[PDB]
């Protein structure tokens, strides 16, 4: 029963992992010759 | 004859331009030639009615 | 020996909590949560182009900007004949709602409002000019103007419509006519045709006539309800409404 | 009974807060071409 | 896409998506390139641009 | 006849292109030339529905 | 019964994060070229 | 019985120790020569 709220905790911190991971958003780089 | 356009609605005023391309702003109580007397300004959903059961609204394809 | 398999079935699920087709569903919902975030209640407005002219008489009415919360509104300023009128300087009344961009020489302005429904006033002062124009700016309307071109009563210090029907922009004030027989378009404004082709008109005889650099005619001339048309060597005619 | 006080004070925040709001008006800015 | 200036015609979409670049170039009516003099971006946050 | 497509669709309006090259865009209660008065714009799976029973779509090789 | 007040705390939350991300706007950037 | 929880911090300890390895993935180097 007790089961529900020990893999909320291991879950809990997966899905913050995940959401966390699928954030950012990094700029482009543009490189210049001559 | 002569279609009116609301341009700008805020609460209390109207800003209308007609088929001529002449300008005017309204208020509550006041005269427009040709549609009679300004009975309600409702500035949600873009409806003005008038004396004579008219309801002034945007251009179709200008809204 | 099952002591091992246990072990290693535990800590498969210690090590990966979550399974795949969770990992799936979990992106569904984060996706679809930031849909929710970012759509935007009710219609959003039409954008348009338009063109008004400002009239600086003591009893007219100063003219109406829509605008919209985070966009970007260019306004350009011409004279009577048409050409540009370089800005002198200006003045925002109520800075938090709006941001001026503006390089310090040409005739065009960029603003941006940034609250929702508060309006106000701008006063523009121009070169030549000694009366200043005034413009009122509202936001949150059912429209939005991308831009608004300004015609200004007087002259400024720089100073034809089939060129117009050679780009394609219909002539101002006309109406549509109905053309069968081959690929042309036709306007009537003063009781005068005005014709776009890239055919050779022969017979009916024209006025005026321009040509574009790739091979584009412009006719203007008057109104006859049949033309004789030769391509590049080929006779024909074509039969038209009105 | 004691519903009224409860939502006189969430209420009393509220009501400082716009007024406070309408209390503020900033001065224009005008910009000088050459 | 043909670009008309006129004071009726609708303002041209670009189909964008995240991550992804997409570049656009300037040319005229002939076809000959036409360089930019400025340009004007609402939100950074949402859009990175670059240019020479 | 003419033929339009869908360009881009956000909820409340479609921007609609046609075989001629002429571009629009509506809104949930619009006027469009040969086809009717718009019922429904479905921004998620890209369908419009129409007066006459038609559904406007994205080019197949273009979508 | 008791859930309600649960749901108040985990939804007060969310509606904040909410009408703080609606709150910002942010100012447009114009590049100038020679 | 208490077997699989001794097993389960030896193994976590191992498996921890194997996913940090899988993750390092190291930039190339490019030599120039003149």
């Amino acid at each position: 029963q007790q089961e529900i709220q020990q893999r909320t905790s291991d879950m809990l911190t997966a899905a913050t992992q995940l959401v966390q991971d699928w954030k950012q958003v990094e700029t482009q780089v543009y490189t210049e010759g001559t | 004859r002569i279609i009116y356009y609301i341009q700008a609605v805020i609460p209390g005023r109207a800003w209308l331009i007609g088929s001529n391309g002449s300008t005017l702003t309204v208020r509550e109580g006041s005269k427009i030639p040709g549609y009679g007397m300004v009975k309600l300004i409702d500035s949600l959903q873009g409806r003005i009615l008038t004396s004579s059961g008219q309801v002034i609204k945007f251009s179709q394809e200008d809204s | 020996e099952v002591i091992d398999k246990k072990a290693f079935k535990d800590m498969t699920r210690n090590l990966y909590p979550l399974n795949p087709e969770q990992v799936v569903k979990l992106k569904q919902i984060y996706e679809t949560s930031e849909y929710a975030k970012a759509a935007t209640p009710g219609t959003p407005p039409k954008p348009t182009a338009t063109s008004q002219f400002v009239n600086l008489s003591p009893g007219s009415t100063p003219p109406v900007i829509r605008l919209s919360q985070g966009f970007v509104s260019s306004l350009v300023f011409l004279d009577s004949t048409g050409a540009p009128w370089p800005i002198a300087a200006y003045d925002l009344g109520d800075p938090s709602s709006f941001n001026i961009q503006w390089d310090k020489t040409s005739n065009t302005l960029m603003i941006q409002a940034t609250k929702l429904y508060n309006y106000g006033n701008l006063a523009v002062r121009l070169r030549g000019l000694n009366t200043p124009v005034m413009l009122t700016l509202i936001p949150g309307q059912k429209a939005v103007d991308y831009r608004v071109d300004l015609r200004v009563q007087g002259y400024g210090p720089n100073a034809d419509l089939l060129l117009h029907v050679l780009e394609g922009v219909p002539p101002p004030g006309s109406r549509r006519l109905v053309v069968s027989g081959g690929d042309a378009r036709a306007w009537l404004s003063n009781e005068k045709m005005y014709v776009r082709t890239n055919l050779t008109i022969l017979s009916p005889g024209w006025l005026a006539s321009m040509t574009s650099a790739d091979g584009t005619h412009a006719y203007e001339m008057q109104k006859s309800p049949v033309l004789l048309v030769s391509w590049h060597g080929k006779v024909m005619q074509l039969k038209v409404e009105g």
